[PDB]
């Protein structure tokens, strides 16, 4: 069992950063899959970035010059950071976990536990 | 990170191989011209076989005598047989001899190492005659002694085979050991090689692969610049012009106070090497002998070979100055049999601590390709294709030799020498629970978990098809040295 | 133990060829001495060519280069060949073995062979 608690949000123009920040409370954080969703107002939560126990980073389309990941284990949380921010990006952020998965890391249907949420407006 | 410490580790164990192996060949094409270059009915040396024993296993021990009495070779002496202690326990060690050579079994009533008078006439005046000792028992050293004290009076002996009792020397065995003392005035010893027949047990196996990888690769190496560090226990060769000399501080030794005895065989080939002389080892000098089989006794055994090495690599490094240039070897040797037990606790407590699959499984299969190619190598050589066991010795040594190092070091200054032992087979696993309920989790999106799990179930594969490639050769008795195949069927009967 | 029976031998006449084989039953062990002993009638037994049974060759005067060794070392069995034979090489033929037990000192002595054969021709 692990909580994950999300933070990050607020008005930013297009080219701001506004890192958010997703930290999880549980046995062992080291071990957890972690992924970063964009709940859009419409599309259902597209995924969005991603990074496994060892490190290795996974992302989205159109993302990958943009969308920074890592992760810190001594105050387990991922911090995920943003570069050159777009009006198309005005949505909420998800942080998602995973112990035991499959090679379906980019659906919802795979990981476990949930966030609850990080909304982020960018202005012109 | 991990790459310095994995590929260094692999290198540096590999490369010195590669260096042996290649130094071990140029010693055998050194040794093959030597014995071409040599007519056909040649007796030069006249030998004095010694053997010392204590409850030899009767049938071996007349094994023993029977290869000795059934070695060709033209120019033999006498046989001088020391066996310790007197008991009616020894006079049937005695009797085993009597049915073999001859009546003359005496007695001297000292030993000749403690006797004041320490030459000859110990009851033995007949220079012409089969001769067996039954002294009190004080060690190998103290009933060594009096057969380089009995095979010295001789004037016609110019050097002396030692063998141990429970060996059963080829018929070219004497011919090929002695040769080399007489090919160089520098030579004043040889070692040889020192096979094993009992290979019945799984830890009988292996061990014996490793004997043939200690004394065909690691003493033929040396023997190429003609600094041999250890002769062959068993069987081995000395002149008696070094021995005549050598005999009176070989049994004096001290090392820090309390005076005692093992590992004598190293201290005669230190004590020859301290004097600026030169020792060879040739592979055609082929003996036999049987190995440990339970895992106690092997342990123990390894305690006290550790314990003599502990002492006198220290002189075999500080008697580098008397040999010239070769010789750097010598120190490269000790210094190398020293840093890599060390680098190898170093990494085994690196990738226990810091648990790391990737940094684990990459390690396992580093050690298991390094081991395949030497496995390989020994294959090639000895054309046995039985070679490939080698690849298991891995855990016979990281689970005996390494306690035993550890014993050997603590005892330098049951709980005697085992209590070390079961608390390194605790601590391995521990390290082994702690790091599998560590990383207890499955991520197969992850290439590199991905990599780690193919890694590991690849390597529990080969070994688990190794292991039952091993006990089908046992049941169809495949595994049985042709050696032991005879000794199985000349046991039952007799 | 180790007994020894040789065969051959018959009639001769003037330079003639002759073969004598000797075989053993028991171990030979490579390290005893095999010889031929020669007893004229009438006279004690003389000594005619030794060899160990590792291969090394010895013979004795008046017949060296007529008379010539051959073990099998894998038949178990011994073959002395004789070459221009004479008249006055008439006797009895033994062969003997002498254990390396006692001691390693090839001896030409009859006295010194443990084990003798049955006299032939
Ligand atoms: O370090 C040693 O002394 C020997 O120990 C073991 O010898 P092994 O014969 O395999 O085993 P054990 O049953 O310990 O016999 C030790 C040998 O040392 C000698 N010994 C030992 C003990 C004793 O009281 N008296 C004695 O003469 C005998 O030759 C005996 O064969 C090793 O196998 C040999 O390589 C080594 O040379
Ligand atoms: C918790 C369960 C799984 C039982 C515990 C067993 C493992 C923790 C042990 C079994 C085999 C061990 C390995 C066996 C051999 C080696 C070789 C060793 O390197 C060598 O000693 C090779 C040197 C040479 O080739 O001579 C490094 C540790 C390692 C990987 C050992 C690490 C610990 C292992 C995996
Ligand atoms: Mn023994």
């Amino acid at each position: 069992q692990v909580q994950l608690v999300e933070s990050g949000g607020g008005l930013v123009q297009a080219g701001g950063s506004l890192k958010v920040s997703c930290a999880a409370s549980g046995r062992a954080f080291k071990t957890y899959r972690m992924a970063w969703f964009r709940q859009a107002p419409g599309k259902e939560r597209e995924f969005v970035s991603g990074i496994s126990a060892l490190e290795t980073t996974y992302y989205a389309d159109s993302v990958k010059g943009r969308f920074t990941i890592s992760r810190d284990n001594t105050k387990n949380t991922v911090s995920l950071q943003m570069d050159s921010l777009k009006p198309e990006d005005t949505a909420v952020y998800y942080c998602a976990a995973r112990r035991y998965g499959g090679t379906d890391y980019t659906t919802t249907g795979s990981y476990d536990y949930w966030g609850q949420g990080t909304q982020v407006t960018v202005s012109s | 990170s991990a790459v310095w410490g994995i590929s260094v580790y692999g290198v540096f164990v590999l490369g010195f191989y590669i260096a042996q192996i290649v130094f071990s060949e140029f010693n055998r094409m050194r040794l093959s011209d030597w014995i071409s270059l040599r007519p056909d009915n040649w007796n030069a040396t006249r030998v004095a076989v010694i053997i010392a024993g204590y409850r030899e296993d009767p049938f071996m021990f007349k094994k023993c005598l029977e290869s000795v009495r059934d070695s060709e070779y033209g120019n033999v002496a006498r046989l001088i047989c020391v066996i310790d202690g007197d008991e009616e326990e020894d006079l049937k060690m005695a009797e085993i001899y009597k049915q073999v050579y001859n009546d003359n079994v005496k007695k001297p009533g000292v030993v000749l190492c403690e006797s004041e008078n320490k030459n000859g006439s110990t009851i033995d005046s007949d220079v012409s005659k089969n001769i067996c000792i039954l002294q009190p028992h004080r060690g190998k050293r103290e009933s060594l002694y009096t057969g380089f004290q009995l095979a010295s009076m001789d004037p016609s002996v110019h050097a002396v085979v030692l063998i141990d009792s429970d060996t059963v020397l080829e018929k070219n065995a004497i011919l090929e050991v002695v040769y080399p003392l007489s090919c160089d005035p520098n030579i004043k010893a040889v070692a040889g090689e020192c096979k094993i027949w009992n290979t019945d047990t799984i830890l009988s196996m292996l061990v014996s692969w490793r004997y043939f990888s200690a004394f065909n690769v690691e003493r033929g190496a040396q023997s190429l610049w003609k600094t041999v560090q250890c002769v062959g226990g068993p069987l081995g060769a000395y002149t008696i012009d070094i021995i005549n000399e050598i005999k009176d501080p070989w049994i004096t030794q001290t090392f820090l106070g309390n005076k005692c005895t093992y590992g004598d065989n190293r201290r005669l080939t230190n004590e020859v090497l301290m004097r600026g002389k030169k020792i060879v080892y040739t592979p055609f000098a082929v003996g036999w002998s049987d190995s440990p089989t339970n895992v106690m006794r092997y342990i123990v055994q390894q305690t006290r070979w550790s314990k003599s090495w502990c002492r006198e690599i220290w002189y075999t490094l500080g008697s580098a100055w008397k040999h010239g240039f070769s010789g750097i070897y010598l120190a490269f040797e000790c210094m190398y049999q020293i840093m890599y037990f060390f680098l190898v606790m170093y990494l085994f407590s690196y990738i226990a601590i810091k648990a790391d699959i990737r940094a684990q499984t990459a390690t396992v299969l580093v050690s298991t390709l390094v081991t395949i190619i030497k496995s390989s190598y020994l294959a090639l050589r000895a054309k046995n294709l039985k070679a490939f066991y080698f690849v298991l010795y891995t855990y016979v040594y990281f689970f005996c030799m390494i306690p035993a190092r550890i014993t050997a070091m603590f005892t330098m200054f049951w709980a005697k020498q085992f209590l070390i032992t079961y608390m390194w087979w605790a601590g391995v696993l521990a390290a082994g629970v702690y790091s599998i309920v560590d990383n207890w989790y499955f991520d197969w999106a992850d290439i590199q978990y991905r990599f780690a799990l193919v890694g590991i179930c690849s390597y529990l594969v080969f070994v688990s098809i190794v292991l039952v490639i091993y006990l089908i050769g046992k049941i169809t008795t495949w595994n049985y040295t042709p050696l032991q195949k005879e000794l199985i069927e000349e046991r039952y009967l007799h | 133990q180790v007994q020894l029976v040789e065969s051959g031998g018959g009639l001769v006449q003037a330079g003639g060829s002759l073969r004598l084989a000797c075989a053993a039953s028991g171990r030979i062990f490579s390290s005893d001495t095999l010889a031929w002993f020669r007893r004229a009638p009438g006279k004690e037994r003389e000594f005619v060519a030794a060899s160990r049974w590792s291969g090394g060759g010895t013979d004795y005067d008046s017949v060296k280069g007529r008379f010539t060794f051959s073990r099998d070392n894998t038949f178990n069995t011994m073959c002395l060949e004789m070459n221009s034979l004479k008249p006055e090489d008439t006797a009895v033929y033994y062969c003997a073995l002498r254990t390396a037990r006692d001691s390693y000192y090839y001896t030409r002595n009859p006295t010194g062979y443990d084990y003798w054969g049955q006299g032939t021709q």
